[PDB]
């Protein structure tokens, strides 16, 4: 539980563009795996991941440091590199919001405080 | 080892 | 070239940090498909990405952006992880390798 | 798509 200059951004500034990114939908909650039909998924992924969780988690200083929240977008997008098929749309969509989310954590204020 | 979301 | 501080940070912190790595062994040379019997590799993975080519490119100057040689980082990663099976060692490999690059690039410098 | 065929696994 902290507030810092770095985990304002990254709720501000980069959890924001994200979350209205169009290929976003898919990843605002956690997987459904009843609605979508996938009775594997929970025996594949160990650690689901989604904004909805990350975005909470931001605004209930669940955080310490914004590495640990770094570490969150981070298995969600593996989790659906993992699970999904190569050719699945949703990879792409995962891959482009990645690299956003590389982009803005790139201008990430440095002085780690508060 | 996956089963996948749909694919295109 | 002059470097920015963060294409230093990439090869002096993140870059040091992973080649010397016990996991990055798989990582250091592009996969040699036909030495590992990976017919279909090529079929799945279009832009093949490994360490030995991102710490040339930072030796190099190849890189304008910190954010291209991050790219870059998270191509090799995320190869590994849509090519190969969920219970496959390298993809616990590549997942350790990657959350040390984000914890580096969480003290990244600010460009400029 | 799917999952190649890997590298090997544990």
């Amino acid at each position: 539980g902290r507030v810092t200059n770095q985990l304002q951004y990254l709720h501000k500034v980069v959890m924001k563009a994200l979350w209205k990114h169009q290929f976003a939908w898919p990843f605002r909650q956690p997987v459904d795996a009843v609605k979508l039909g996938l009775p594997d998924y929970h025996k594949i992924i160990k650690q689901p991941m989604d904004m909805g969780t990350i975005k909470r988690r931001l605004e209930n200083n669940y955080y310490w440091a914004a590495s640990e929240c770094m570490q969150d977008f981070n298995t969600m997008f593996t989790n659906c590199y993992i699970y999904n098929k190569p050719t699945d749309d949703i990879v792409l969509m995962a891959q482009t919001l990645e690299k956003i989310f590389l982009q803005k954590v790139a201008s990430m204020p440095q002085e780690e405080q508060e | 080892k996956g089963l996948g979301k749909g694919g295109a």
